[PDB]
RNA sequence: CUAUACAACCUACUACCUCUCU
RNA sequence: GAGGUAGUAGGUUGUAUAG
C-alpha cells in the first residue's frame, strides 16, 4: 500500500514467482549532491524489464526506479535648562516685559512682592532661605529658590535679613530679566 | 614610510654603552631601567677582560644594605648573565664560603668597598670596573670622597680601573646654570670621567636635523561691555561666596576667571560647558544639603554666564564673530602650519582632555576653512571604547595632538612642525616634544601662553646646557656648511650605473649613497626588537699640509658583506661620508645585493617547474578548483596489473598454474557466532580454485581476508609442472568461467560480455582438486560435469520420481541445497547447516496458520510430499555480499563492536520460528560442493587484493628500473614479503620610581666655595642673549613670525684632493674628464706609492667594540681593501642488493582512507611531508650559503606545496595506481574476461529512454567497433566505476608524500632522497658523468644512460662552508674571546661543538653589532625548524599507541610551538648566553626569566602569568619569540656540526623534550580553551580585553556562570584568553 | 595547517517492528 | 532474505568560529 514500492513490487511478483534483482549502476560524484542511480533488472532471461531511477537517497533512488518501472507499464544641559525656562518665560506673561522696562537699581519697587507676583503668575512658588549664622563681615545673606524643574538659586546679601532677602529677590529679578530680552 | 635617514642613527643606549666602553664615563640618562641595561651589558663586556686578566668588577649602589630582599640589579645579574654575582645583606656577616676572589661581579656599598680597599681584602688593580649608582648625589659624592681622594687619584692611570657613573640628566642637577657648570667641572675632575650624554634629546639636537625654534608671545586681556558684565557678575558671585556660610566652588572660580582673562567670552561659555556638566552631576552626588545649595548656586551662576554669552552673538546679531570677542592668538601658529602646505604636524600638551579638545579644534578648522582642508584631522568596557577612540583619533591625524606619553618610545614618521602651546617649565619635556621635527627643513614652535627677559635667560640656560651636552659628548655632527659644499660639488658629478652601456639604470652617486646604504640596512631580516645600523668610524690625517678624513664604514651583521668598506680621503667629514657610502654601494653590487619572491634559484629545474600543457591553463583559469587541492578530482583508470595483461592461456602454450592457497588462522568468536554453526576450515576443501596465466607472478605477500569462518590468510603457490591446453580444454574452461562468475556468484551484470580472447584483464580461473593420491591439479571430471550441467534450469521433479528415490544423506551432506519449487529464474542458494533426523514433514509447525510441514507444502503450493519419513534440513542463507576484506566486528581503532545478546543468541538458536527447514525431495543439489562454494565466494576479494599488491610491486619495479633502487623483477623464490596486516588487533613600580626621579627630585650639589662667575660664563650668557634677541630666536611681540624655506676640473681636483699636482694628472688623465671611483682608488694607490708613510688619528667614538677588522694590527692596512638502538631517525640500510620497500607498505601508501580499508596512507603521509620539508631545508641551506633565510623559506614553500607534489604525481601517474572506493564485488570490480564501454554513460543520461527498445543485443560489441561506430550507436537512440575511480589532487599529493614516507621507513633517508629525485623535485647534486664501463650495473642513484651513454649519478650532501668570516687578521682569536663563558652553556645543553662558529652563529642575535665573525641565528633557526619538525614527527610516528591522523597532528602541533621551545630554552638557561644588545628584548626576556624562576623552573607553559588570587595583574609575563628561535637555531647548529646527523640532535634533545613529550602524550588534555568548552558548551565566554596603563599588558576576563568570573592578563590576546580558561579549569578542579 | 559545532552520504555492528521464508 | 526505527563505530564533502 503506502510503503517502499521496491518491497511492494517484490512481494507482488514473488506471489507469482520470478526473483527480481536490483543493482547499483552509477554512484554520482557531484560536489555536494553525490546522488545515486540504481536499476532494477527484472527477469533478464525472458522479457527483460530494466528500469532506471535517479535520487539523492538510495531509498529515494530505489523508490524512483520502482515508480519508473510501474509507470512505463501503465553645555547641552545648560542648553536644556535654557529652553524649558523659555517655555516657562512664555508661560509667565507680561511681568517679564515690565521687568525689562524698569530699573532694578531703585528699591522703590518691592523685589519680594514682585517675585511673589511672578510666582503667582507662572504657577510656581518662591523659596527664601536665610541661614541663621553670621558672616566674617557680620552681615546677612539669603538664597531664593525657583520651585521649577531645575535646582535654582539666586543669591543676595545685605546688612539686615530683610535687605538680604530683598537683594536675593533683586538678583532673581536680574535672572528672569536677563533671560527675557530677545 | 621611507626613512631616508642621515648617516646611521644607532641605538642610543648602545651608543652610550660604546662610549662607556671607550673611556671613563658619566652616563647622562634619566630612566634607571635603561641605565640598568647599559650597566648589565658593560659588565658582560668587561667580564671577558676580567676573566682572561684574572680581574673583578665592582658595582657601587646606594639602597643596598637597607632592605632584606636583594636589589633589582642583583636579580638581573643573577638571572640574565652567567656571572657569579653576589649580594650583601643589611649588616652582612661574612660566611666562610663566600669570597670576592671567586665572584664575578660584587654589588657593594661605597662604605663597604672603602673598607675593602682599606684592609686589602680587595685590590684596586684587580678591580677592572667601578660603577657608581646616581653619582650626581651630593651625599654619595661625600661617601666616595675618601674612596676617590685616597685610592683612585693616588693610583696611576695604568692601574686605574674603568669608571662608570649612572648619573641623572644634566637638566636635572638641581642647580642654577652657573653652579651647574661649576658642579660639572668639579665632578669630571673628581671621579676622573667625562660627561657622555647621547640621549634621545641629544640625538635630535645633533644627529637629527635642526628645528628652528620660534617663540610667539601672548598678550594679556581687557574687557569689552559684554565682558564687563561677565566680570561684574563673576566678582559679585565671588564676593558673595567668600561670606557664604557652612559652619571646590573655588576651583570653578579660579578656572573660570583664567579662561575669561585669557581667551574671551566664547571660550568662557565653552568652559561653562565643562563646568556645568561637572556641576549637573556633583550637585546630585553630594549628601550634604548646604553643600548641595552651594554647588547648585555655582551651577546657576554658570547658567547666568551661558545665558549672557548666548544672548551676545546669536541674539544681538562667523569667523569674524569668533575673532571679535575671542583674542586671535593662534594666528601665527596657524600661519606656521599654512606655510608647510611631507607635513606631519605634531602638537604637544600635558593633559589628555586638552589634546582631545585641540584635536576637535583642528578638525573643525579643517572642515570650516577652505585653505585648511589638507589638514587630515572592574568594568573594562569604557576603557576599550576610550582606547579605540583615541587610536582612531591618532590614525586620522597622523596619516598628532599628543601628551606626555608620546615623548619616549613612540615611533612616528619624520616631521616638519612641532608645537608647544604650553610654556615649557622643564627642558627634558621641552626637547622630547622638540625631538620629532626632522624633515630638513623642520621647525619648532614655542608659544608663551622683565618676565620676558627672565624667560630669555631661561632659554639661554637651555641653549647653554645644550652646548655643554653637545660639547662634552661623544662623536659630534659636522656642521651644515660641509653639506652645503657637498651640494655644490655633487651638482655636475654624474652618477654611477650598474651597467655602463645603460644610461637610464640605477643612478647612484655621492648625493644618494647614504640613502641606499640605510635602505639596505633597513631591509635586512629583523624583528621589532632589532635595530640594524652601520657603525661608522672617522679618522683625521694630513696630506700636503691639508686636513683629510678617512671613513671606515661597517654594514650590519645580517648582511653578507662582512668586511670593512674603507672610504678614501676627502677634505671634510661629509664628502668622506658620501664617498664611503658609495664605495659600499659598489662593493655590494660586486656581490649583487642591491634591492623572497625577488630571489630565484641557482639551479635550473628548481626554477623551471614545467607545467603540463592543459594543466597549465587549468592553473591560469582560477575559476576552476585549484590543482593540488582536494576540491578538484580526476578520473583515473584502474590499472590491471602487468602480469595480468596479455597472459591469457592459448592452445599449445605452456602455462603457469598457481593454486590460491587459503589457510584459516583465527576461528570466528562464539560471540560473533550467532547461529552456532560448525567452523569450516577452507583448507579442508577438496575442491579449491586456481589461476592459469602465462606471465609469471612475482613474489607476493600473504594477506588476510575475513569471512564467516573468520580470518583466512590468502597466498598463491606455483605448480611445478606446467599446463598446456588443448582447444576443447580452452572451451570448457571458458564455459566454466562464464558459469562461475555469471551464475554461482552472479557477478556478471548488464553491459558485460564474456570475451575469452582478450588482451587486457585476460586470465583463467580453474576448478582445482586435491589429488586423491596427493597434491592438487585441474579437476577434469568436474569440468566435464560443468560442461554437462551448463545453464540448466532447475526442474520440478514429479511425484513418481520422489516416490522412487529414497533420501541419501551424503547427496545432501556438504552441498548447496537450492529449492526447485521456489525462485525459478534466480534461484536462492542455501548452505547445509545441519541435517535433522528428528524432524519430518509430519513434524510440528512453529506457526499457527499451518500444521505440520507436509500440510504446509500441500496448502501453500499444492505439492504433496510423497515421503513423509525423510529427515529435514536446517539451512542457512549463502553469502550475499562478497567483500570480506575488513573484519566484520572491529572498529578502525581496534575497538570491538557490540556483539549480540545472550538471550537473542540462545532463544533464536533453538526456536523453529527462526531458522530454516527444508524437505530434501523438494530441493536440487547444486553441482558446486559447499566448501568449494566457500572459497568460490572468497575469490573476488582475493583477486582485488592481489591486483593491489601487484600495482604496488609495479611502482617498486618502476623506481628500481629508472633509478637502480633494488632488483628489477624480483623473481627469486627464496624471498618473501611482510604480511599485509591492518594494525587492528583482533617592575612597573620601579619604572614609576625612575619616573619619580625624573619628575620631582632632580637635586643635589657638592660645593660652592670657588668663584663660579668666571666671566666667560657671563660672556656666554650675554652672547646667547644677543644671539637669541638678534638672531630671530627671540621673535618679539610686535614682530610676527618667520616661515622662510665654475672651477676648472683639474683645479676641482686640487680643491678636492690636495695631495696631487697640476701637471701630473694633466698627462695622467688626457681625454678623461672626471675620475670615477676605480680611478680615484688608482690615484690614491699612486699617492700612497708616492708617499709611502701614512699617519692616522682616532676621531670621535668610532668604537673599540669591533677591533681587528679596523684596529688591533694597526700596521698599514689602512687605505684600501687588502643510530640509537631504541629506534633511529637516520637509520640507513644498504642500497646495493636491497629489494626495497615491500609492496605491502607501498600498497598501504597507495590506498587512501576513503577506501574504508584497514590500511591507510595517513601516518606515512605525515612522516613523508615532514621529511620532504626536512631534506629540502638542509639542501637549501647548504646550497645558497650567503642567502638569508627568507628567500630560502620561499624556495621551500615553492618546493613542498601540494600543487608541485600533485604535478609530480600526475607525471608519474599515481592516480592510476591507487584505491579510491571500498571494494564491492557487484559494482566496482571487473572479473576476468569482461569489458565495460566508457561512452554509454553519455548515452545513459536521459537520451535513450522513451522505453528500452534494445535490451543489450543490438550493441553486441563496443570495443571491437571503432569510435565513429561508438558515437553512431550512441546517437542512434560522469565516470566509469567498474574500471575507473575518482581521486582528488591533494590525495595524490598525499600519496606522493606517503610514498616518500614508505621509502623512508624501509630504505632510509638516503632512499627517501633518491626517491625524491625520482619524483621530480631535485634534492641531490647531479654529477653528469660519462659512461661507467658496465652499464648493466646501476650504482644506487645512477639513472639510465642516454643516447650518448651518460649517467647522471646523484651525489651526497656537500659539507657547507662555515660562516667564520675571515676578513679580520685574528678571526679565530676574536671568536675565542667573544665566545667566553659558553662552556657552561654547553654543559647545560650537552653536546660539545667542533666548530664554535656555529655556536656563536646560533647565539648571536641580529642586533649584536660587536660580532664580526659569524652571522645571525636566522639561518640556523630556519634549519633547526625543519630538523626539529622531522625529529618530532618521527618520534611520534613510532609511538606504539598508533596515533590517528588527528591525534598525530595534535600531538606534534602542541609539541612544536614557540612557547614550548622558549620554555624549554629558559629551563636549561638558554637566556643566560643570548648575546643581544637589544633593550626591549632584554626587558622582555628578563621579566620572563624572573617569573619563570618564580615558578621554580618547572615546565609550565601556563601557570606563571595568572592566578586571580595573585596580585600579578599589573605587568604580566612576556613570552619571548626570540628564545624560541634560539632553541630552533641551536638545534640547527647541533645538526650541522654532526656532519648532518639527526641521531645526535635527538640524543641531545631527549634530555630537553622527553618529559613534555610524555606529559602531553599520556593523557589527552584537550586544548585549554576547548577543554573548558567541552565542560560547558554554551556557558564559557571571553569578553573584549583591556590594556592597563603600564604600557605592554592586556587583561581579558572569562566568565563561567554559577562558577565565577576569572580575570586574565597577557601581552597578547591569546595567552590572556587561554590562561583565563586555564585558571577557570584550576578552580573547577 | 590546528581545534569546535551543524547538515548530508556511506557501510560495520546491535536491539526491535513490517512482510516473507520456516 | 527483503523493507523500517533507534543507538553504537568508522569516515567523505560542505557551512560557521577561534589560533
Ligand atoms: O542473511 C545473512 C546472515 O544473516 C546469515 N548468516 C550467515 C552465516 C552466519 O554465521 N550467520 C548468519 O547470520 O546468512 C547471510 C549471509 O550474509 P553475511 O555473509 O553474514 O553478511
Amino acid at each position: 500500500a503506502m510503503k517502499t514500492p521496491v518491497s511492494i513490487l517484490q512481494e507482488l511478483l514473488s506471489r507469482r514467482g520470478i526473483t527480481p534483482g536490483y543493482e547499483l549502476v552509477q554512484i554520482e560524484g557531484a560536489i555536494h549532491e553525490p546522488t545515486f542511480r540504481f536499476r532494477v533488472s527484472f527477469k533478464d532471461k525472458d522479457t527483460p524489464f530494466t528500469a532506471m531511477g535517479a535520487g539523492r537517497s538510495k531509498k529515494e533512488a530505489k523508490h524512483a526506479a520502482a515508480r519508473a518501472l510501474i509507470d512505463k507499464l501503465i553645555t547641552q544641559h545648560s542648553n536644556k535648562v535654557s529652553q524649558f525656562h523659555k517655555t516657562l518665560k512664555n508661560a509667565t506673561g507680561k511681568k517679564l516685559l515690565k521687568l525689562q522696562k524698569t530699573c532694578l537699581k531703585n528699591n522703590k519697587i518691592d523685589y519680594i512682592k514682585l517675585l511673589g507676583e511672578i510666582a503667582t503668575e507662572n504657577q510656581f512658588e518662591v523659596t527664601y532661605v536665610d541661614i541663621e549664622e553670621k558672616t566674617f563681615s557680620g552681615q546677612f545673606q539669603c538664597l531664593v529658590q525657583l520651585s521649577t524643574l531645575p535646582v535654582g538659586v539666586c543669591h543676595g546679601s545685605g546688612p539686615t535679613a530683610a535687605d538680604a532677602q530683598r537683594h536675593a529677590a533683586q538678583n532673581a529679578l536680574e535672572y528672569l530679566k536677563i533671560m527675557t530680552k530677545k | 614610510n621611507l626613512h631616508t635617514t642621515v648617516f646611521t642613527p644607532r641605538d642610543f643606549q648602545v651608543e652610550l654603552l660604546a662610549t662607556a666602553y671607550e673611556r671613563n664615563t658619566i652616563i647622562c640618562l634619566g630612566h634607571r631601567s635603561s641605565k640598568e641595561f647599559i650597566a648589565l651589558k658593560l659588565l658582560q663586556e668587561l667580564s671577558r677582560r676580567a676573566r682572561r686578566h684574572g680581574r673583578v668588577s665592582v658595582y657601587l649602589s646606594c639602597e643596598v644594605g637597607t632592605s632584606t630582599e636583594p636589589c633589582s640589579i642583583y636579580t638581573m645579574l643573577t638571572h640574565l648573565t652567567d656571572l657569579r654575582v653576589w649580594q650583601e645583606q643589611p649588616d652582612m656577616q661574612i660566611p666562610f664560603d663566600h669570597c670576592w676572589t671567586d665572584y664575578h661581579v660584587s654589588i657593594l656599598r661605597p662604605e663597604g668597598f672603602l673598607y675593602l680597599l682599606e684592609t686589602r681584602e680587595l685590590l684596586l688593580s684587580r678591580v677592572e670596573l667601578i660603577v657608581l649608582e646616581d653619582c650626581h648625589d651630593s651625599a654619595v659624592y661625600q661617601r666616595i670622597r675618601p674612596l676617590f681622594e685616597n685610592h683612585i687619584m693616588p693610583a696611576p692611570p695604568a692601574d686605574r680601573p674603568r669608571i662608570l657613573g649612572l648619573a641623572g640628566p644634566l637638566h636635572s642637577a638641581g642647580c642654577e646654570l652657573q653652579q651647574l657648570s661649576a658642579m660639572l667641572a668639579t665632578l669630571e675632575q673628581s671621579v676622573l670621567c667625562q660627561i657622555e650624554s647621547a640621549s634621545d634629546i641629544v640625538t635630535v639636537l645633533r644627529y637629527c636635523s635642526r628645528p628652528h625654534e620660534y617663540i610667539v608671545q601672548c598678550a594679556p586681556f581687557e574687557m569689552d561691555e559684554l565682558s564687563l558684565v561677565l566680570a561684574d557678575v563673576l566678582n559679585t558671585h565671588k564676593s558673595f561666596l567668600l561670606d557664604h556660610r557652612y559652619d571646590d566652588p573655588l576651583n570653578v572660580i579660579n578656572s573660570l576667571l583664567v579662561v575669561l582673562h585669557e581667551m574671551g567670552p566664547w571660550c568662557t561659555q565653552r568652559a561653562a560647558h565643562h563646568f556645568y556638566q561637572c556641576n549637573e552631576k556633583l550637585k546630585v552626588k553630594t549628601p550634604h544639603e548646604r553643600h548641595y545649595l552651594l554647588y547648585c548656586l555655582v551651577s546657576t551662576a554658570l547658567i547666568q554666564l551661558y545665558s549672557l554669552c548666548e544672548h551676545a552673538f546669536h541674539r544681538h546679531l562667523s569667523r569674524q564673530t569668533i575673532e571679535r570677542y575671542s583674542s586671535p592668538k593662534v594666528r601665527r601658529l596657524l600661519q606656521t602650519l599654512r606655510c608647510f602646505k611631507t607635513l606631519c604636524a605634531l602638537i604637544y600638551c600635558n593633559q589628555n582632555h586638552t589634546a582631545r579638545v585641540l584635536f576637535e579644534l583642528l578638525a573643525e578648522i579643517s572642515r570650516r576653512d577652505p585653505d585648511l582642508k589638507f589638514l587630515r584631522c572592574t568594568e573594562p568596557k569604557e576603557a576599550e571604547l576610550e582606547h579605540r577612540r583615541q587610536e582612531e583619533v591618532l590614525k586620522r591625524f597622523r596619516m598628532l595632538i599628543g601628551t606626555s606619553v608620546l615623548e619616549e618610545g613612540i615611533d612616528v614618521p619624520k616631521c616638519n612642525l612641532v608645537v608647544r602651546w604650553d610654556p615649557p617649565t622643564t627642558y627634558r619635556s621641552y626637547v622630547q616634544c622638540k625631538g620629532r621635527a626632522r624633515a630638513a627643513p623642520a621647525y619648532h614652535v614655542i608659544l608663551v601662553a622683565s618676565t620676558t627677559k627672565d624667560l630669555v635667560h631661561q632659554m639661554a640656560q637651555y641653549r647653554e646646557i645644550e652646548q655643554m651636552l653637545l660639547s662634552k659628548c661623544a662623536n659630534t655632527e659636522p656642521p651644515e656648511q660641509e653639506q652645503c659644499e657637498a651640494e655644490r660639488f655633487s651638482a655636475c658629478l654624474a652618477a654611477y650605473r650598474p651597467k655602463p652601456h645603460l644610461l637610464t639604470g640605477a643612478s647612484v652617486d655621492l648625493g644618494s649613497a647614504i640613502a641606499l646604504v640605510n635602505k639596505y640596512c633597513a631591509r635586512l631580516p629583523s624583528d621589532t626588537f632589532t635595530k640594524l645600523t652601520a657603525l661608522w668610524r672617522c679618522t683625521r690625517n694630513e696630506r700636503a699640509g691639508v686636513t683629510l678624513f678617512q671613513y671606515t664604514l661597517r654594514l650590519p651583521i645580517n648582511s653578507p658583506l662582512k668586511h670593512d668598506i674603507v672610504g678614501l680621503p676627502m677634505p671634510t667629514q661629509t664628502l668622506a661620508r658620501r664617498l664611503a657610502a658609495l664605495q659600499a654601494c659598489v662593493e655590494l653590487h660586486r656581490i649583487g645585493e642591491l634591492d623572497k619572491e625577488g630571489f630565484r634559484a641557482l639551479e635550473p629545474d628548481w626554477e623551471c617547474f614545467e607545467l603540463e600543457p592543459e594543466d597549465e591553463q587549468i592553473v591560469q583559469l582560477s575559476d576552476e578548483p585549484r590543482p593540488g587541492t582536494t576540491k578538484r578530482r580526476q578520473y583515473y583508470y584502474k590499472r590491471i596489473a602487468s602480469e595480468f595483461c596479455d597472459c591469457r592461456p592459448v592452445a599449445g602454450a605452456p602455462c603457469y598454474l598457481y593454486f590460491i592457497q587459503l589457510t584459516l588462522q583465527c576461528p570466528i568468536p562464539e560471540e560473533q557466532n550467532t547461529r552456532g554453526r560448525k567452523i569450516y576450515p577452507p583448507e579442508d576443501a577438496q575442491q579449491g580454485f586456481g589461476i592459469l596465466t602465462t606471465k609469471r607472478i612475482p613474489k607476493l605477500s600473504a594477506f588476510s581476508i575475513f569471512t564467516r569462518s573468520g580470518e583466512v590468510k590468502v597466498s598463491l603457490e606455483l605448480a611445478k609442472e606446467r599446463v598446456i591446453l588443448t582447444s576443447e580444454q580452452i572451451v570448457c574452461i571458458n564455459g566454466f568461467l562464464n558459469y562461475t562468475f555469471t551464475n554461482v556468484l552472479r557477478l556478471q551484470k548488464f553491459l558485460m560480455l564474456f570475451d575469452p580472447d582478450s588482451t587486457e584483464n585476460c586470465v583463467f580461473i580453474v576448478p582445482t582438486v586435491k589429488a586423491p593420491a596427493g597434491g592438487k591439479h585441474i579437476d577434469w571430471q568436474f569440468l566435464e560435469l560443468i560442461q554437462a550441467n551448463g545453464n540448466t534450469m532447475p526442474r520440478a521433479v514429479p511425484d513418481e520420481e520422489r516416490q522412487a528415490q529414497p533420501f541419501d544423506p551424503q547427496r545432501f551432506q556438504d552441498a548447496v541445497v537450492m529449492p526447485w519449487y521456489r525462485n525459478q529464474d534466480q534461484p536462492q542458494y542455501f548452505y547445509v547447516a545441519e541435517i535433522c533426523p528428528h524432524l519430518s514433514p509430519l513434524s510440528c509447525f512453529p506457526g499457527d496458520n499451518y500444521r505440520t510441514f507436509k500440510h504446509y507444502y500441500l496448502v501453500k503450493y499444492g505439492l504433496t510430499i510423497q515421503n513423509t519419513s525423510q529427515p529435514l534440513l536446517d539451512v542457512d542463507h549463502t553469502s550475499a555480499r562478497l567483500n570480506f576484506l575488513t573484519p566484520r566486528y572491529v572498529n578502525r581503532k581496534g575497538v570491538a563492536l557490540p556483539t549480540s545478546s545472550e538471550e537473542t543468541k540462545r532463544a533464536k538458536r533453538e526456536n523453529l520460528e527462526q531458522k530454516q527447514i527444508l524437505v530434501p525431495e523438494l530441493c536440487t543439489v547444486h553441482p558446486f560442493p559447499a566448501s568449494l562454494w566457500r572459497t568460490a565466494v572468497c575469490l573476488p576479494c582475493i583477486l582485488y587484493r592481489i591486483n593491489g599488491l601487484l600495482l604496488a610491486d609495479d611502482i617498486r619495479k618502476q623506481v628500481s628500473a629508472d633509478l637502480g633502487l633494488g632488483r628489477q623483477q624480483i623473481e627469486d623464490e627464496d624471498f618473501e614479503w611482510p604480511m599485509l596486516d591492518f594494525g587492528w588487533s583482533l617592575a612597573n613600580e620601579r619604572q614609576y620610581q625612575q619616573t619619580k626621579n625624573l619628575l620631582i627630585g632632580f637635586n643635589f650639589k657638592h660645593e660652592d666655595q670657588k668663584e663660579p662667575a668666571t666671566i666667560r660664563y657671563e660672556e656666554s650668557i650675554a652672547k646667547l642673549k644677543t644671539e637669541i634677541e638678534s638672531g630671530g630666536m627671540l621673535v618679539p611681540h610686535d614682530q610676527q613670525l618667520v616661515l622662510k624655506r665654475k672651477v676648472s676640473m683639474m683645479e676641482l681636483l686640487k680643491q678636492l684632493l690636495p695631495y696631487v699636482n697640476e701637471d701630473v694628472l694633466a698627462k695622467k688623465l688626457g681625454d678623461r674628464r672626471e675620475l670615477l671611483l676605480s680611478d680615484l682608488v688608482e690615484l690614491n694607490a699612486d699617492w700612497v706609492a708616492r708617499h709611502e708613510q701614512e699617519t692616522y688619528n682616532v676621531m670621535g667614538c668610532g668604537d673599540s667594540f669591533d677591533n681587528y677588522n679596523d684596529h688591533h694590527r694597526l700596521n698599514l692596512d689602512e687605505k684600501q681593501l687588502k643510530l640509537p638502538a631504541g629506534f633511529s631517525f637516520d637509520r640507513q640500510p644498504d642500497l646495493v642488493g636491497h629489494p626495497g620497500p615491500s609492496p605491502s607498505i607501498i600498497l598501504q601508501a597507495l590506498t587512501m582512507s576513503n577506501a574504508n580499508d584497514g590500511i591507510n596512507l595517513e601516518r606515512l603521509e605525515t612522516i613523508g611531508d615532514s621529511f620532504l620539508k626536512y631534506a629540502i631545508t638542509t639542501y637549501l641551506y647548504i646550497t645558497y650559503e650567503n642567502v638569508h633565510e627568507g628567500k630560502l623559506s620561499h624556495l621551500r614553500s615553492k618546493q613542498v606545496a601540494n600543487l608541485n607534489l600533485y604535478r609530480l604525481g600526475r607525471r608519474k601517474r599515481l592516480g592510476e595506481y591507487m584505491i579510491a572506493t571500498k571494494f564491492e564485488p557487484h559494482d566496482n570490480w571487473l572479473p576476468p574476461c569482461y569489458y565495460v564501454p566508457k561512452e554509454l554513460e553519455k548515452a545513459l543520461i536521459e537520451a535513450k529512454i522513451p522505453t528500452h527498445h534494445w535490451k543489450l543485443a543490438d550493441l553486441l560489441d563496443i570495443k571491437n567497433l571503432s569510435s565513429v561506430q561508438i558515437c553512431e550507436m550512441v546517437r542512434e537512440k560522469p565516470y566509469n566505476l567498474v574500471s575507473q575511480h575518482s581521486i582528488p589532487d591533494k590525495s595524490i599529493a598525499d600519496c606522493v608524500e606517503a610514498l616518500i614516507g614508505a621509502y623512508l621507513i624501509e630504505c632510509g633517508p638516503r632512499g627517501a632522497l633518491l626517491f625524491m629525485a625520482w619524483l621530480g623535485v631535485r634534492v641531490l647534486p647531479i654529477t653528469r658523468q660519462l659512461d661507467g664501463g658496465n652499464q648493466e650495473q646501476r650504482i644506487p642513484g645512477s639513472t639510465k644512460p642516454n643516447a650518448e651513454n651518460v649517467v647522471t649519478v646523484y651525489g651526497a650532501w656537500p659539507t657547507p662552508r662555515s660562516p667564520l668570516l675571515h676578513f679580520a687578521p685574528n678571526a679565530t682569536e676574536e671568536l675565542d674571546q667573544l665566545l667566553s663563558g659558553f662552556e657552561e652553556f654547553e654543559e647545560s645543553l650537552g653536546y660539545k661543538f667542533r666548530d664554535r662558529s656555529y655556536l656563536l652563529q646560533a647565539m648571536t642575535h641580529a642586533s649584536y653589532t660587536p660580532n664580526r665573525l659569524t652571522d645571525c641565528y636566522q639561518r640556523l633557526e630556519f634549519l633547526g625548524d625543519a630538523v626539529l619538525d622531522y625529529l618530532i614527527t618521527r618520534h611520534l610516528y613510532e609511538d606504539p599507541r598508533q596515533h590517528s591522523p588527528g591525534a598525530l597532528t595534535d600531538l606534534r602541533s602542541a609539541l612544536v610551538n614557540n612557547t614550548i621551545f622558549a620554555s624549554l630554552a629558559v629551563r636549561h638557561g638558554f637566556h643566560k648566553f643570548f648575546r643581544h644588545l637589544s633593550p626591549g628584548l632584554n626587558d622582555v626576556i628578563d621579566r620572563f626569566v624572573r617569573i619563570q624562576q618564580e615558578n621554580g623552573h618547572c615546565i609550565s607553559e601556563e601557570y606563571y602569568l595568572l592566578s586571580e588570587e595573585e596580585c600579578d595583574d599589573a605587568e604580566d609575563v612576556e613570552v619571548p619569540k626570540a628564545l624560541g628561535d634560539v632553541f630552533e637555531s641551536i638545534a640547527g647548529a647541533i645538526f650541522l656540526d654532526s656532519n648532518m646527523s639527526l641521531d645526535v640532535v635527538w640524543h641531545v634533545y631527549s634530555n630537553m623534550m622527553s618529559p613534555e613529550i610524555e606529559q602531553f602524550s599520556n593523557s589527552v588534555p584537550k586544548s585549554p580553551i576547548r577543554e573548558l568548552l567541552e565542560l560547558e558548551p554554551e556557558t564559557a565566554k571571553f569578553g573584549k580585553p583591556e590594556k592597563l596603563a603600564d604600557g605592554r599588558r592586556v587583561r581579558v576576563t572569562v566568565d563561567v556562570f554559577c562558577k565565577g568570573t576569572f580575570r586574565g592578563i597577557g601581552r597578547n590576546y591569546r595567552i590572556a584568553k587561554c590562561t583565563a580558561a586555564k585558571c577557570a579549569l584550576r578552580q573547577l578542579k
